[PDB]
């Protein structure tokens, strides 16, 4: 049980996901895609709590 | 009873004095039978007409009685002398058809297939069971598969 | 490898497991049947089952296992549970059809049928010899012409 | 001594020579060409003979 108020619980997502371009050297392609993301930002420690074992 | 089988969970299989045309068949019309004959029963032939197989010894056994698909409504009976009057008998004689089995036959595939040679309504029917009472073997016929309740499709291989 | 005789010295005549349509002719489905099932050797039915003759006491012969035309490459193979998966064993049991014939046998048109039963790669094949190891005297079937190399078009007179 | 008719033997060159398009790293460049072979397809064992040792 959890609390979505943005005082107590955000999610962060700072860069989405971003996809390179396709870089080709002889026949053999090649992909990258890098997406920067913070975690859960838990901002009170309280703002929920577990049942362990339902 | 009124309208047997008011609902049925599967259609009904081919009934009894019905040949496939998808093989190599044939039924002969006879010009002269025996009132009571029954369609989809092994007739005889004896004294120049086909008629009910009954205690005779050695019939000539002509084929299966066709069942006239627009003959009666009621029971597959060939008659003489009424409104419900067929002027030929005409009798499946080669390939693939279908015949009445005895209420207590439990045939299977390429089974040889023995008549009721009685006298009773239960004359002409099939039955794998040579140890039948008043039974004779119609030789050169073999089971092929049940079709319906108590109807087989037996396989004439020469002309019966 | 490349293919098998690039080129031959004539064309080849009706290849085995063949039915000739002009004739009356009956080929009959059976759905279950033997992985393995050769096609143009005479097939038994035992069980109710389509099956490879193959050393019993009277095998009851069904006919002749048709060739599909329509069918994988390879050897004449009726098969379950493949790419090539055969539903059903057609069976040629009525008219003439093409069968092979043992490498050792000369037969000739009227001569009575002999099958091969042994359990080996001779299993169906056809012979006039009918002292040759296993041969079984097919009911009212004859050899009618040679029609390619080691495969006899014989007639069957009535049903198998 | 062979037949050199389509029906007794080809060459079967699936992919014929194909050049990739060059790669420029820095000035550094490069370019791969494959070519997908199966080769002398014999189509008849026949359509040929041998004389060995001459």
């Amino acid at each position: 049980a959890y609390s979505s108020n943005r005082r107590a619980m955000q999610m962060r997502i700072p860069t989405p996901l971003n996809v390179s371009s396709v870089d080709q050297r002889g026949f053999k392609y090649y992909v990258e895609s890098y997406f920067g993301v913070a975690g859960l930002d838990v901002i009170e420690d309280t703002a929920g709590r577990h049942l362990t074992g339902l | 009873m009124a309208f047997n089988n008011a609902v049925l969970q599967e259609v009904s299989d081919l009934p009894a004095g019905e040949v496939i045309k998808a093989s190599p068949h044939n039924v002969s019309a006879f010009e002269v039978f025996q009132n009571g004959l029954i369609e989809g029963r092994f007739v005889k032939f004896d004294a120049g007409s086909i008629d009910i197989l009954d205690a005779s010894a050695t019939p000539t056994i002509a084929g299966i009685a066709k069942r006239k698909v627009t003959g009666e409504i009621g029971p597959g009976v060939y008659s003489t002398s009424g409104i419900e009057i067929d002027q030929v008998a005409e009798v499946i004689n080669f390939g693939f058809a279908t015949v009445t089995v005895q209420d207590a036959a439990a045939p299977s595939k390429y089974d040889p297939v023995y008549a009721i040679n009685l006298d009773s309504a239960e004359a002409g029917k099939a039955t794998e069971n040579s140890g039948a009472t008043g039974a004779l073997a119609v030789a050169d016929c073999v089971f092929w598969e049940q079709k319906a309740a108590n109807v087989w499709l037996v396989r004439m291989n020469k002309f019966l």
